[PDB]
C-alpha cells in the first residue's frame, strides 16, 4: 500500500459507530448489536488517484478507556463524527466529542460529522441543515448515512479519504 | 441479527408482529426501528392496538416509550377522535408519569367542545344519584339531556360509531335510566350527520323545533319502529346522512376490562373469518372515559334473555317457534343455525378468556337469534353453562345442530390455536403495570396460554371438547 492511513470514530452509544464501521468494510448489519468494548478494529483498501491506500479504522468506545482510547487518537489522521438523527441528545454532545477529540489529536485530523440512521425519516430529531450549518461555522463535514439501508456509507468514507488524501497533497 | 432485518422488511411482518417485538425486544435500535415502521402500516391496523400502545408508552421504560410517541404526536394531529381517544386511555391506565405530560399537550393544542360534551353526559348521571326510584331518574334525566339541545349542533362526536359524524340533535324522551342504583346506567338516542372526513367538515346548519307528543311517545316498539317515529318528529330527518345512534353511558363502572374483552372478541372474530370458520361473536365497541366511567356500545335489537323469559312467559324453544316460526318453516331454521353457531362462538370467548358471572341477565337475543354475552367483568383469574333450555333449541341432544355444534367448537379452537400469540399479546400488554381484578397472581398469562392446549393432537382435541360440553351440563 502506498500510504497506511489511521482513522478513528467517536460518537455516542448507540448512533451506529460499529454498524457504519461494519457496513462499509463488510455488507454486514445487525440490528441486534453489542456495544465496544474497548476498541473495534476493521480495515479495507482504496484507491485514490491511483494510490492504493490502506486504512486502519478503530471503533473507539473514551473516558471508560481513556489509557486506551487516547492511545488511537494520537496519530490519527482522520476521524468521523457520528450522531444519531433521531436522537437530539448525541447531536446536542457533538461539541463536547469535538472537545475531546481535540485535546488528544493532532490539528490537522480532518473530522467529518456524520449523521447516522437517515432510515428513519419519521423519528427524526435533527434537522438536515441545522447539521450542515453546523459543518461549516465549525469547519467539519456534514453528510448524512444509513448504515441500515447501505446509503452514503460508502461514499462518506471516500469523501474524507479523498480528502486525507487531498489535504497531504502539501508535501 | 440480518436474520430480523429481514423479517421485518418480509411482508410476514404485520402490525400484530411489531407490536411483538416492540413489547419483548431490549435492542432499543429495534424498538426504534419499528416506531418508524408504525408510520407504514394502515391508520386502521394500528389503531386496534392503542390501548396496548399506550399502556407501553406509561408503563414500559423510556426507550419504548419514546420510540412509540412520534407516532402518536403525527396521529394526534391527523384526527382529532384519535386525539381524544389518546388523553382518555392515557388518564384512564396511569391511576402521574409521562403519559399525563402527553395528555396535557395533546389537550392544549377545539378538544374543548368535545370534552365538554362529554364531562356533561357524566355529570348527568352523577346527579341521578339522590333520585331513588328509576322513575325519578328518568325524569331528570330526559329534562337535561334536552338542554343538550342549546349547544348543538358543534364539534361533538360519539367515538364509538364507526364513522366520522356531528352530533346535532339529542331526543330527550326516548332515553331511559336502567335501575334504581346508586351508579346507575342509562341509555340515550342521539341524531348524527354522517361527513367524509371530520376534521376537515365544518360543523352542520342548526334547524330549531317547536311539543304536542307526537314523537315524543317513547314505548317499547322495534328499532325500525323507534327510529321512525324519532326521524319525523326531528328537524334533521330529512336529510340523507341523518343516522340514530344509541350508547350506554356507565358513569360510576370501569369499562377498561370491558375493553380488553372487545379487542380478544374482535382478534377472534378476525381469526375465525381467517379460518373461514363460520362461528358468530358480537364485538360491542367500549369508549373509557376515566378510569371508573365510559360508555357502552348499545346493540339495537337485542334484550336479555332474563327480560324475554319474564316478558314472552315462554321458554326460549317456545319463543323462537312463536317469533320466527314453526320447525319447517325458513324462518326457524335460520334462527336456529345463527343460534348454533353464534353458542359455539361464546363458548370458547367463555372458556378460552374464563369468563365467570354468566347468566341470563348478561347474555342476549338479537332479532335474528344469534346470542350476544354481555358483562366481561369476572374474566380470568357462575361459569358458562349450556342448560337445559338452550340444549332444546338446536334440538335435542342426539339432534344434528348439537353435533354440528360440536364440531363448531372443535374448528373454532383449532382454529384459535393457529392464532393464538394474536390473542394472548392483546391481553398480555395490558398486564403491565395494571391494577385490575382480571390479572392477579402472574398465572394470569400462563393458565391463558395453557388453555389453548397447544400440545394436544386433533385427535385429544376432540375428547377435550367432548368433556367440556358434559361439564357445561
Ligand atoms: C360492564 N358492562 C355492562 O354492565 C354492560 C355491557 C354491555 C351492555 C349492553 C350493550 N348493548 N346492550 C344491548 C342490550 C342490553 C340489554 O338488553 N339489557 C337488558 C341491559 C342489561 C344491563 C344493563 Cl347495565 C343495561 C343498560 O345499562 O341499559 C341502559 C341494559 C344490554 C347491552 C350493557 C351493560
Ligand atoms: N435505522 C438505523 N439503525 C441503525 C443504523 N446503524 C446502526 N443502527 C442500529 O442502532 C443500534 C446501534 O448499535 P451500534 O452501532 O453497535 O452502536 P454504536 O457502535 O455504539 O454507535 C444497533 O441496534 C443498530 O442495529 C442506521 O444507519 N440506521
Amino acid at each position: 500500500y502506498d500510504y497506511l492511513f489511521k482513522v478513528v470514530l467517536i460518537g455516542d452509544s448507540g448512533v451506529g459507530k460499529s454498524n457504519l464501521l461494519s457496513r462499509f468494510t463488510r455488507n454486514e448489519f445487525n440490528l441486534e448489536s453489542k456495544s465496544t468494548i474497548g476498541v473495534e478494529f476493521a480495515t479495507r483498501s482504496i484507491q485514490v488517484d491511483g494510490k492504493t491506500i490502506k486504512a486502519q479504522i478503530w471503533d473507539t468506545a473514551l473516558e471508560r478507556y481513556r489509557a486506551i482510547t487516547s492511545a488511537y487518537y494520537r496519530g490519527a489522521v482522520g476521524a468521523l463524527l457520528v450522531y444519531d438523527i433521531a436522537k437530539h441528545l448525541t447531536y446536542e454532545n457533538v461539541e463536547r466529542w469535538l472537545k475531546e477529540l481535540r485535546d488528544h489529536a493532532d490539528s490537522n485530523i480532518v473530522i467529518m460529522l456524520v449523521g447516522n440512521k437517515s432510515d428513519l425519516r419519521h423519528l427524526r430529531a435533527v434537522p438536515t441543515d441545522e447539521a450542515r450549518a453546523f459543518a461549516e461555522k465549525n469547519g467539519l463535514s456534514f453528510i448524512e448515512t444509513s448504515a441500515l439501508d447501505s446509503t452514503n456509507v460508502e461514499a462518506a468514507f471516500q469523501t474524507i479519504l479523498t480528502e486525507i488524501y487531498r489535504i497531504v497533497s502539501q508535501k | 441479527q440480518s436474520w430480523l432485518l429481514r423479517l421485518f422488511e418480509s411482508k410476514l411482518f404485520d402490525i400484530s408482529m411489531a407490536i411483538s417485538y416492540l413489547y419483548n425486544s431490549k435492542e432499543p435500535g429495534v424498538q426504534a426501528y419499528i416506531g418508524n415502521r408504525l408510520f407504514c402500516f394502515r391508520n386502521e391496523d394500528v389503531d386496534f392496538y392503542l390501548p396496548q400502545l399506550l399502556n407501553m408508552y406509561i408503563h414500559m421504560d423510556e426507550d419504548v416509550g419514546d420510540a412509540i410517541k412520534p407516532y402518536i404526536v403525527h396521529r394526534c394531529r391527523q384526527s382529532i377522535n384519535f386525539s381524544l381517544q389518546c388523553a382518555l386511555l392515557l388518564g384512564a391506565y396511569s391511576s402521574h408519569s409521562r403519559g399525563t405530560k402527553l395528555r396535557k399537550l395533546i389537550l392544549s393544542d377545539r378538544l374543548a367542545p368535545e370534552r365538554e360534551f362529554i364531562k356533561s353526559l357524566m355529570a348527568i348521571g352523577k346527579r341521578l344519584a339522590t333520585l331513588p326510584t328509576k322513575e325519578q331518574k328518568t325524569q331528570r334525566l330526559i329534562s337535561e339531556l334536552s338542554l343538550l339541545n342549546h349547544k348543538l349542533p358543534a364539534r361533538v362526536w360519539l367515538p364509538t360509531a364507526g364513522f366520522d359524524h356531528h352530533v346535532v340533535r339529542v331526543p330527550h324522551t326516548q332515553a331511559v335510566v336502567y335501575n334504581s342504583k346508586d351508579k346507575a346506567p342509562y341509555l340515550i338516542y342521539v341524531e348524527v350527520l354522517e361527513c367524509e372526513n371530520f376534521d376537515t367538515t365544518s360543523v352542520p346548519a342548526r334547524i330549531p323545533e317547536n311539543p304536542e307528543d307526537p314523537s315524543a311517545v317513547a314505548l317499547k316498539e322495534p328499532w325500525q319502529e323507534k327510529v321512525r317515529r324519532i326521524r319525523e318528529g326531528s328537524p334533521y330527518g330529512h336529510l340523507p346522512n341523518w343516522r340514530l345512534l344509541s350508547v350506554i353511558v356507565k358513569c360510576g363502572d370501569d369499562l377498561r376490562q370491558e375493553l380488553l374483552a372487545f379487542q380478544v372478541l374482535k382478534q377472534l372474530q378476525s381469526i375465525w373469518e381467517q379460518e373461514r370458520v363460520p362461528l358468530w361473536i358480537k364485538p360491542y365497541k367500549i369508549l373509557v372515559i376515566s378510569a371508573d366511567s365510559g360508555m357502552i356500545e348499545y346493540v339495537v335489537n337485542a334484550v336479555s334473555i332474563h327480560q324475554v323469559k319474564k316478558q314472552s312467559q315462554l321458554s326460549l324453544l317456545d319463543y323462537f317457534l312463536q317469533e320466527h316460526g314453526s320447525y319447517t318453516t325458513e324462518a326457524f331454521l335460520s334462527a336456529q343455525r345463527n343460534f348454533v353457531q353464534s353458542c359455539a362462538g361464546y363458548c370458547l370467548v367463555c372458556y378460552l378468556l374464563q369468563v365467570k358471572d354468566r347468566h341470563n341477565g348478561n347474555i342476549l337475543l338479537d332479532a335474528e337469534g344469534h346470542i350476544i354475552h354481555i358483562d366481561f367483568g369476572f374474566i380470568l383469574s357462575s361459569a358458562f353453562k349450556l342448560t337445559t333450555e338452550f340444549v332444546d333449541v338446536m334440538g335435542g341432544l342426539d339432534g344434528d345442530m348439537f353435533n354440528y355444534y360440536k364440531m363448531l367448537m372443535l374448528q373454532g379452537l383449532i382454529a384459535a390455536r393457529k392464532h393464538m400469540d394474536k390473542v394472548v399479546q392483546i391481553v398480555e400488554i395490558m398486564q403491565q403495570g395494571s391494577q385490575l381484578p382480571c390479572f392477579h397472581g402472574s398465572s394470569t398469562i400462563r393458565n391463558l396460554k395453557e388453555r389453548f392446549h397447544m400440545s394436544m393432537t386433533e385427535e385429544q382435541l376432540q375428547l377435550l371438547v367432548e368433556q367440556m360440553v358434559d361439564g357445561s351440563m
